[PDB]
RNA sequence: AAGCGAGAAGAACCAGAAGACCAGGC
């Protein structure tokens, strides 16, 4: 997929502001690898905002 | 059987995707 | 297969017959549930999930 | 430790020298490289989440860096030119030329084949892109991935030449480990235990003044084990913290006993036996039994739960017998 | 390593007290008088200042990676 | 009002063809310095542009 | 399971209750069969992959079915540590609970009919006793007689045998704690204890309920009362010090 | 069948702490007030950091955590600012966050002490407490000749329940019934215990006589502020926060009753 | 909208029924869910029927309406699986007060009535 | 690795009823108020304020588990009263208490600042 | 393509291409370190 | 009830050591 591997910024919801990398992407829910914590989370793709 | 007497408006919905 | 291991921890808020399993172990382990008209909906939602 | 590229290294954020010190530590240099933190420990039964040799930690203290540590892991690899038939080389693998590329993404690597410091890496991610020429064609991927379920950040990367003059890289990954449920902590008296639960400062009990215990240990761990040194340490520690000195806990010293320590503690407006009136943090009501509380030097042990948790469901198997593998 | 910012127990700021504490020790104060002069009354804050080992000053003796 | 109108104009601009300019009458034809039917002037301008 | 698997009770069936942190959280009474302490112990977990195996575990190896052991025809698990000490101090004669405290402890009674008992003391203030609340904890109408650890042998021979001055001679009648201070002799793995009689007269499910109730209610009351240990408990009067010194001399 | 009529008496008020007494109130209310003083009073604390360069001996997570624990002036602005989660903006804006920046390089031979004085904020109302014009500046990191530290932080509005950095108190000395009249504690040797500062008894006495008709009243408090909020503003914000929590709960309750009504 | 139980044959019919019920409820979130260019007066400035205008607008697009309506916890209600805003069936969560029944529940009867002097019709 | 986010303690995950009312069948005029994302801060005050109500026969609260962030309040009243009405009056009274305490604290602060 | 490295002895930034022996052009030191990544490094101060 | 210009889809799309030894928790 095109989104996998890019660095995304969670722009809405409780995780707003967290930078991460998309490990697996889907039409609806992407999997973000959070840079600030040691964990991977499932977040809706409308909340994401691509960085660069 | 089940029938609509008079259906106004355009109908359908773009939410289904 | 279908085994796990980790440190144990007290939990007075559990019955004697209960065990508190973390979500990582619970996600990594699976149980082959047969599909039936009674659980077809739940199992479909879990597959779509 | 920043210069050493060790395979396994644990560094505590805020080491402290023990308030209750023996006169031999000055020669062990324990004051210069301490291995623990003085914790305001309260020996009490709170919500029974510390029973059977377990402890309750203060979530707010952990939020302030109490016993927080960092785990450094060094991965080493080198390019061997063992023969003209096949040669290894560090280079960013590509799907059209490399054969055995795992489904993990190789974008975190640089064109040199080595990841850069400051990069976030999770389990099964690739950190050294190495390819070996074959006799999807003419080259197989033999890259070095992270150990499974590590989830660290690349601390530094070093490149040099080994004895044979081939390229050699070392990658030190860093993972910040916050003390959580399951981590082992131990005093200097064998009173070891795992963190049963973490309560916030608002939920922990407190003295007449705003002092909540950083740790709560179960009183049942004292009688059978007979670690009276632990209680005397907590008392000498309360006296040292209130007096502004370092308690002398040299083993055989008649100049320091429990009665002298109690008198010194009674001079600072505390119960001579270290007990103190505590208030239930959930209801604010006083606790009928005056709890014993004071500073005790605790240590965090390398045995964390994140390095021990394991699960399996139809994973890889051995070759001779088609049975599951051995080890996390 | 470096003096913590808050006291782990109560939360009182202690990060700005390390230099003053050292200046008092060099000013011939006792550790107790110094901790009182700094306004550290709870023995938890006194623990923070009295049990600290400033290792950062020794880590700064090693040359950096970049000049 | 401005936002919705702008989006509607956006879609019109996307889906509007050159043939729309054929409507209208007595359009000045710069190539001939005289008024010509809109379609004729459009055709002359297109031919000149192509050349 | 926990290794070494010595006896059949070292690996019993449990129901999974997903909880957030990365440890296997166990109830405290089920720690005696495994011989497991929480000082860094690790325990394995095997998930049955079939309805047949699931039914076998649910009908043969469940912890309630594993309460009493055939090795010594007595319970293998029982109340421990904080719970045991707190029940010991909670069933004392001088334990009196206020309306609000009683209400909270009742809130921690799964097997509660929602009916508040008449307080032992009506005037001047309504007060319930620890043995009253524990009477509610006791399931069914089990009848048991035990003796406290501090019971003197000459009491049963002399007067007051049926009205113990020290609140010894644990007596439970009609599933109510008439008198007596509960201890390891009454709530331990010893045969004939309240736990054992509960397992015999009532179902394994009832006994599991009685375990959970004891732990929850007692732990909350203990949260109120408190328990600790320190120098004060290890210090004896100068008189005793002198006596010991003379004895050693 | 209705509420009580509590009173208040402040016995000491300074820029560091506030010592007061609440009378004619229930112990549950006083304990909840203390818990709000500790965990549910919103303040401004750095909660987002972007390290553009860090050559110091302390890793990025260490610098981030240390900046997070630096208290920021939140006296009157915290009521204006909203939560980043509730703000409908992009990453940040002045309505939901306060930008900070740090750029230090040790060019001299002496060790450079990166302190809270180096945190430059975009809003003059939110500045480090040590920076509000006594107390010295908090030390973030020491730098050696040739080392550099450059970052860009953002402060957010939060409370203690989220992280200890959002706890505005440095100790809440809550006490009640100094003389053990209610006997909520049972001193095995009452003569061995010291007297509370709020105690009113002769030195020959150890504790007041038992009061069967007694109820916990006259709760004493000593709220020491960390610097973010004024000691009295902590109390006002706590009472207002608890009243807002109860009001929202009442709204949800009414919506649930009318769900079935 | 206290409760709604739909039995549409296909997802499109279910969506139509849900939207019609949503508009018929006249709920504030329904009204506030209007987005884009919706005019309640024609080119002659004659007042249109607001209910019909809302029906037309939401039938044109209902993503916003479903997003802003709310989700309610749902248990394992036999033969009443919940529906989510994305139109996929769900068991644990559903639109507030909306359930989908597979029993094909399916009134026409003409009941004789008595009408009084003031045109009040009573059965 | 499994650490729940800190915001889980107060923030509702999604489509979560802040408060749920379940009629208790064991005894009449009794109910269970299951409040999500709350703790002893409100459970204790609500319990106390309900105990102050003479028409309330039972008023208690519990936290089923510290890791979970839910709370259960059981309320039983006399037949002429109702548990929902009791819970509503208890909250109204707590609100009045906080309003009055805040006003008197502002007054005390002003009096102390002046002299 | 440039792959700028840092030296362990003099800390001189020298460009080194693949298949090139590791050696500091300024002092001959053989131990090199990679430079900090250019990616976005963000940490919640928690 | 509303009602003021047109649409539809060429091509084709993963990896095993193994053994020994040492330290360590339980
Ligand atoms: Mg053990
Ligand atoms: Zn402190
Ligand atoms: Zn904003
Ligand atoms: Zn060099």
């Amino acid at each position: 997929n095109e989104l996998i591997g890019q660095t995304v910024r969670i722009s809405q919801g409780p995780y707003k502001g967290y930078i991460g990398v998309v490990k697996d992407a889907t039409e609806s829910t992407a999997r973000v690898e959070l840079h600030s914590t040691c964990q991977t989370i499932s977040v809706d793709r409308q909340r994401l905002t691509t960085v660069g | 059987a089940a029938a609509a007497a008079f259906a106004a408006a355009g109908a359908a919905a773009a939410a289904a995707a | 297969d279908f085994s796990a291991r980790t440190v144990i921890t007290p939990d007075p808020n559990l019955s004697i017959d209960q065990v508190g399993v973390p979500r990582s172990i619970a996600a990594n382990m699976t149980f082959a549930e047969i599909v039936t008209p009674f659980n077809i909906d739940r199992l479909q939602e879990l597959v779509r999930r | 430790f920043h210069v050493r590229m060790d395979t396994l290294a644990h560094v505590l954020y805020y080491p402290q020298k023990p308030l209750v010190t023996t006169r031999s530590m000055e020669y062990l240099r324990f004051r210069e490289l301490p291995a623990g933190i003085n914790s305001i420990v309260a020996i009490a039964s709170y919500t029974g989440y510390n029973q059977e040799d377990s402890v309750i930690m203060n979530r707010s203290a952990v939020d302030r860096g109490f016993f927080r540590s960092v785990f450094y892991r060094s991965y080493k690899e080198q390019e061997s030119k063992k023969g003209f038939d096949q040669e290894e080389v560090f280079e960013k693998p590509t799907r059209e030329t490399c054969q055995g590329m795992r489904h993990a993404i190789y974008d975190k690597l640089d064109d040199d084949g080595l990841i850069a410091p400051g990069v976030r890496v999770s389990g099964d991610d690739v950190i050294i892109g190495k390819t070996v020429t074959l006799p999807r064609y003419t080259k197989r991927d033999c890259s070095t991935f992270l150990r499974t379920s590590e989830t660290g950040i690349v601390d530094q990367v070093m490149v040099t030449l080994n004895q044979e003059g081939y390229k050699f890289c070392k990658i030190r990954v860093r993972s910040v480990r916050i003390p959580q449920i399951g981590d082992k902590f131990a005093s200097r008296h064998g009173q070891k235990g795992t963190c049963g639960i973490q309560y916030r400062q608002e939920d922990m009990p407190f003295t007449c003044e705003g002092i909540t215990p950083d740790i709560i240990i179960n009183p049942h761990a004292i009688p059978s084990r007979m670690t009276i040194g632990h209680l005397i340490e907590c008392l000498q520690g309360k006296v040292s913290a209130n007096k502004g000195e370092i308690g002398d806990a040299t083993p055989f010293n008649d100049a320091v006993n429990v009665q002298k320590i109690s008198n010194l503690l009674s001079d600072y407006g505390y119960h001579l036996r270290g007990n103190e009136v505590l208030y239930n943090g959930f209801t604010g009501r006083k606790i009928t039994s005056q709890i014993f509380i004071g500073p005790t030097y605790y240590q965090r042990l390398k045995h964390m739960v994140d390095d021990k948790i394991h699960s399996r469901a139809r994973g890889p198997i051995q070759i001779l017998n088609r049975q599951p593998m051995e080890g996390r | 390593m470096i003096i913590p910012v808050r006291c782990f127990t109560c939360g009182k700021i202690v990060g700005n007290k390390w230099e003053a504490y050292l200046g008092l020790l060099q000013a011939e104060y006792t550790e107790g008088d110094a901790l009182d002069a700094l306004g550290l009354k709870r023995y938890c804050c006194r623990r923070m200042l009295l049990a600290h080992v400033d290792l950062i000053e020794k880590l700064l003796n090693y040359a950096p990676l970049e000049k | 009002i401005f936002e919705n109108s702008c989006l509607e104009t956006m879609e019109i601009v996307q889906q509007t063809r050159v043939d729309k300019l054929t409507q209208g009458r007595q359009t000045y034809d710069w190539t001939l310095n005289r008024n010509q039917p809109a379609a004729t002037a459009l055709a002359n301008t297109i031919e000149v542009f192509r050349s | 399971n926990r290794q070494p698997t010595l006896h059949k009770m070292s690996m019993m069936g449990h129901r999974v209750r997903i909880l957030p942190w990365s440890t296997f959280r166990l109830n405290l009474s089920v720690t005696t069969p495994y011989n497991a302490d929480f000082d860094g112990d690790e325990m394995n977990l095997h998930l049955p992959q079939s309805l047949e195996t699931r039914a076998e575990i649910q009908e043969l190896a469940m912890v309630p079915r594993m309460i009493v052991t055939p090795q010594s025809n007595r319970p293998v698990m029982g109340i421990v540590q904080d719970t045991l000490t707190a029940v010991r101090k909670f069933t004392k004669r001088d334990v009196f609970l206020e309306r609000g405290e009683v209400m909270n402890l009742l809130m921690f009674l799964s097997t509660w009919d929602g009916k508040v008992p008449q307080p032992a003391i009506l005037k001047p203030r309504p007060l319930w006793t620890g043995k009253q609340i524990f009477s509610l904890i006791i399931p069914g109408h089990i009848n048991c007689i035990r003796t406290h650890s501090t019971h003197p042998d000459d009491e049963d021979s002399g007067p007051y045998k049926h009205i113990s001055p020290g609140d010894t001679k644990v007596v439970v009648e009609n599933g109510e704690l008439i008198m007596g201070i509960l201890c390891k002799k009454s709530l331990g793995t010893s045969a004939g204890s309240l736990v054992h009689i509960s397992y015999l007269e009532m179902g394994h499910d009832i006994t599991r309920l009685f375990y959970s109730n004891i732990q929850t209610v007692i732990n909350n009351w203990l949260l109120i009362e408190g328990h600790t240990i320190g120098i004060g408990d290890s210090i004896a009067d100068s008189k005793t010090y002198q006596d010991i010194q003379n004895t050693i001399k | 069948p209705y509420a009580n009529q509590p009173t208040v008496r402040i016995t000491e008020l300074t820029d560091e702490n506030v010592k007061f007494i609440i009378e004619n109130t229930d112990l549950a209310v006083a304990n909840s007030i203390r818990r709000v003083f500790i965990a549910e009073v919103p303040i401004i604390a750095i909660d987002w950091v972007q390290i553009d360069a860090n050559s110091s001996v302390l890793h990025d997570e260490f610098i981030a955590h240390r900046l997070g624990l630096i208290p920021l002036t939140s006296d009157d602005i915290v009521d204006k600012l909203q939560y980043s989660r509730d703000c409908t903006c992009e990453e940040f804006c002045p309505e939901c966050s306060v930008e900070f920046t740090l750029d230090v390089r040790c060019n001299e031979d002496q060790t450079r002490h990166v302190t809270s004085r180096d945190l430059i904020s975009n809003s003059p109302r939110v500045i480090p407490v040590t920076s509000r014009n006594e107390q010295d500046d908090i030390l973030i990191v020491k730098l050696r000749k040739g080392q550099e530290l450059r970052l860009r932080a953002y402060a957010k509005k939060g409370f203690g329940k989220e992280h200890a950095k959002w706890n505005p108190t440095a100790g809440v000395a809550f006490e009640y019934d100094p003389d053990n009249a209610l006997r909520h504690t049972v001193y095995p040797k009452p003569e061995e215990w010291p007297k509370s500062e709020y105690s009113e008894l002769d030195e020959d006495e150890s504790q007041a006589p038992y009061d069967p008709n007694g109820k916990p009243e006259r709760f004493y408090y000593n709220v020491e502020s960390c610097g973010s909020l004024r000691p009295e503003t902590i109390v006002l914000s706590a009472l207002s926060g608890l009243k807002k929590k109860l009001s929202d709960l009442q709204t949800q309750l009414s919506h649930e009753i009318q769900s079935d009504v | 909208l206290i409760q709604l139980i739909v039995s549409g044959k296909d997802e499109q019919s279910i969506a139509e029924a849900i939207i019609v019920a949503m508009v018929f409820s006249q709920e504030d979130c329904m009204i506030k869910a209007v987005r884009g260019d919706l005019n309640f007066v024609n080119r002659a400035n004659q007042r249109l029927n607001p209910m019909h205008q809302l029906l037309r607008h939401f039938q044109k697009d209902a993503k916003v309406l479903f997003q802003n309506w709310g989700i309610e916890p749902i248990d394992n209600v036999m033969g009443m699986i919940g529906i989510l805003p994305d139109m996929t069936p769900s068991t644990e969560m559903s639109l507030r007060g909306v359930r989908v029944s597979k029993m094909g529940v399916d009134s026409t009867e003409r009941v004789v009535v008595s009408i009084d002097r003031f045109l009040r019709v009573r059965d | 690795m499994n650490a729940p986010p800190a915001f889980e303690s107060f923030l509702l995950f999604e489509g979560e009823k802040k408060i749920t009312i379940n009629k208790d069948t064991k005894v009449p005029n009794a109910c269970l108020f299951t409040i999500n994302k709350e703790d002893h801060t409100l459970g204790n005050i609500i319990k106390s304020q309900l105990l102050k109500d003479p028409q309330v026969l039972f008023a208690g609260y519990k936290v089923p588990h510290p890791l979970e962030h839910k709370i259960i309040i059981r309320v039983q009243t006399t037949p002429d009263y109702s548990p929902q009405e009791a819970f509503t009056n208890a909250i109204t009274d707590l609100i009045s208490e906080l309003s009055l305490l805040e006003e008197r604290f502002r007054v005390a602060i002003k009096d102390k600042q002046e002299g | 393509q440039p792959m700028i490295y840092i030296c362990g002895e003099c800390h001189t930034e020298n460009e080194i291409k693949s298949r090139d022996p590791i050696r500091c052009r300024e002092c001959g030191y053989r131990i090199m370190y990679k430079k900090r990544t250019k990616r976005l490094v963000v940490f919640d101060a928690r």
